[PDB]
């Protein structure tokens, strides 16, 4: 369909704090 | 004074061996021992330095294990010659180790040479010194005295070489050697000091190893967690085990999401994958301003939706650039697949919608910062331009990149893995990953000195240095000692005792 057909997006990330300091 | 030191040593050897049989046949046993005492004084007595500094280190560098064992005999019999052996050869250890790390122009090869010198001195102990232990004492003392002097050239070069040994090749399939050379890593770099910079860099290394490519072995990393747990604090290997537990949490979320799309029956080609982590046990990551194709933003919102469940108390701060991804690539003369990085994946995403973009909206519609995007265009551009083609050629790059995506593309393989970037890093990336340890020792030494003065009120500075050196896994500079003295005075835990920095008190 496109010049790169999207087979895989993969990521690493962080889940973040939510409690007051 | 005529023959060489080894020649004279062999002469001494044979001439002492002559004097036995003189007694054995005809001369007297009770004067054998006076005879050898006198003769050994005549040959080896009073010549325990001019034989034993040069002709020691000369034949150690020449490493003639026969004559090294010969002199080990010929100076383990004698009056005290092994003391001269230990001192001259231990200074030889210090200097012949010191001929590695003090060289700032020769940092491409440091770790292998350190391994080599370690191996050589070990072999000289185990045969040329016949597993005597005084030599081992001088060895370890000399090594640590040496590497207390440069802490943060080695541990970083050592970390890079540890990661280099944690790579998955076709050449190595015996991790036993990598277990044994890993044992040499632990034992030998216990001589190497400044282990907090190695420790944080190993967080960076597991990040760069999981996040692109694959590790040398599962048991290799498990054995390293168990081994680096030793020789440091037991709160110094909490982050690493936290890494592998966070990886197991992300895999469990993966299983949960795949089961929750088992009844939705995915048959589409477009994939989303986020391995989520906590900031307590990992390298810290802050989002940088980058531009994402809006369907990825849709996937970000889907990621929010599946993110908000399962121990809510969770709130987005996402990363969408740090991974690597497999992609099929259209060209002429065949359709092969790329294993590429997100910095380059965005580049390739725009080279679907059109061919003909230029570095202005390549700067913009990616959004990518200059430091990342230059090195992004140092991969598959600045040379080997058959996918991307960049108008400056060579190492030098100017701001005028003009792109037209190429129809032509040739290679003999499928799964075209051209991805240096994320298994590489930049100079100021390393420098900044060091400064996140530099003024991170501040609270460490703050806690240590407040506990010291909460324990002992008076302590001179030349004893504070020693208690800190006892307590910590890195050597603390004299500058940082002034830094913590002044900041403790700023926060009222020190008073200068007797109106000089000779002594202190814990009064505020």
């Amino acid at each position: 369909k496109k010049r790169f057909e999207v087979k895989k997006w993969n990521a690493v990330a962080l889940w973040a704090w939510d409690i007051v300091v | 004074q005529e023959r060489e030191v080894p020649e004279y040593l062999n002469h001494v050897s044979k001439r002492l061996e002559e004097e036995g049989d003189r007694v054995i046949t005809y001369l007297d046993h009770s004067t054998q021992k006076p005879l050898i005492a006198c003769v050994e004084k005549q040959l080896l007595g009073e010549h325990l330095t001019a034989i034993l500094q040069k002709g020691l280190d000369h034949l150690l560098d020449e490493n003639r294990v026969p004559d090294l064992a010969q002199m080990y005999q010929l100076f383990s019999r004698v009056r005290g010659g092994q003391q001269a052996l230990l001192q001259h050869w231990s200074e030889y250890i210090k200097t012949f180790g010191t001929a590695i790390v003090i060289n700032p122009e020769k940092d491409k090869d440091m770790v292998q040479d350190l391994l080599d010198f370690k191996d050589k001195v070990d072999h000289v102990i185990e045969v040329c010194f016949q597993k005597n232990e005084r030599f081992v004492n001088l060895m370890k003392e000399s090594f640590e005295t040496f590497i207390n002097k440069r802490p943060n050239k080695p541990a970083e070069l050592i970390a890079k070489h540890v990661d280099s040994k944690l790579r998955a090749g076709n050449k190595e399939a015996t991790d036993e050697e990598l277990e044994r050379t890993l044992d040499k890593i632990m034992i030998l770099f216990r001589f190497i000091h400044g282990k907090d910079v190695f420790e944080a860099f190993y967080k960076k290394d597991l990040a760069k190893r999981l996040l692109v490519g694959k590790s040398a072995s599962v048991d290799a990393e498990k054995s390293m967690l168990s081994k680096l747990k030793h020789e440091c604090g037991a709160a110094f290997t909490s982050k690493l085990e936290g890494m592998f537990k966070d990886m197991e949490l992300s895999k469990d979320i993966m299983v949960h999401f795949k089961q929750h799309m088992q009844n939705q029956s995915d048959s589409g080609p477009i994939d989303l994958t986020v391995n989520i982590l906590t900031m307590g046990y990992w390298p810290t990551y802050t989002p940088m301003e980058v531009h994402l194709t809006p369907e990825m933003i849709k996937l970000q919102e889907v990621f929010k939706a599946f993110y908000l469940g399962k121990h809510s108390g969770r709130k987005l701060q996402w990363q969408t650039t740090l991974g690597h991804a497999v992609l099929k690539a259209e060209f002429k003369e065949g359709k092969k697949e790329f294993q590429v990085s997100l910095f380059q994946t965005l580049v390739l995403l725009m080279f679907n919608e059109g061919d003909g973009f230029s570095f202005e909206e390549i700067k913009m519609a990616t959004g990518i910062e200059d430091s990342e995007l230059r090195r992004t265009l140092q991969s598959l551009a600045c040379g080997k331009a058959r996918v991307l083609i960049k108008s400056p050629k060579g190492k030098e790059v100017e701001d005028g990149d003009k792109f037209i995506f190429n129809g032509e593309f040739k290679h003999k393989l499928f799964r075209i893995k051209i991805n240096q970037i994320q298994m590489k890093e930049t100079v100021e990336e390393q420098v900044s990953t060091t400064e996140r340890v530099f003024q991170d020792r501040q609270y460490q030494i703050d806690a240590a000195i407040v506990r010291i003065m909460k324990m002992r009120k008076t302590l001179g500075h030349n004893l504070l240095v020693s208690e800190l050196y006892n307590q910590l896994k890195f050597p603390v500079k004299p500058g940082d000692l002034k830094k913590r003295i002044e900041s403790l005075i700023d926060r009222d835990y020190m008073e200068r005792d007797k109106d000089n920095p000779n002594q202190y008190h814990y009064v505020a």
